[PDB]
């Protein structure tokens, strides 16, 4: 299992 | 109408395209983010086995832990869609 970050602009 | 842009993916091509088609169908039916998200989540549970989670919106950040090969973050127009399995 991996960790991911997302962010709208 | 809506421009599809994959920002970040750990997911096969076929599944990626399916996520986009699925979100496109959701948006033709529903306007409320939560309802769009529910449709995608339920379809992905059904086709690719539980347990999927879906976030849809114009303004959010996230930090999530996914199963390998089960993650996509993409835009349909100005709406961002996060779909992953954990």
């Amino acid at each position: 299992q991996e960790d991911k970050a997302t962010q709208t602009l | 109408d809506r421009k599809a842009v994959i920002k970040n993916a750990d997911m096969s091509e076929d599944m990626q395209q399916d996520a986009v088609d699925c979100a496109t169908q959701a948006m033709e039916k529903y306007n409320i983010e939560k309802d769009i998200a529910a449709y995608i989540k339920k379809e992905f549970d059904k086709k690719y086995n539980p347990t999927w989670h879906c976030i849809v919106g114009r303004n959010f950040g996230s930090y999530v832990t996914h199963e390998t090969k089960h993650f996509i973050y993409f835009y349909l127009g100005q709406v961002a869609i996060l779909l992953f399995k954990s």
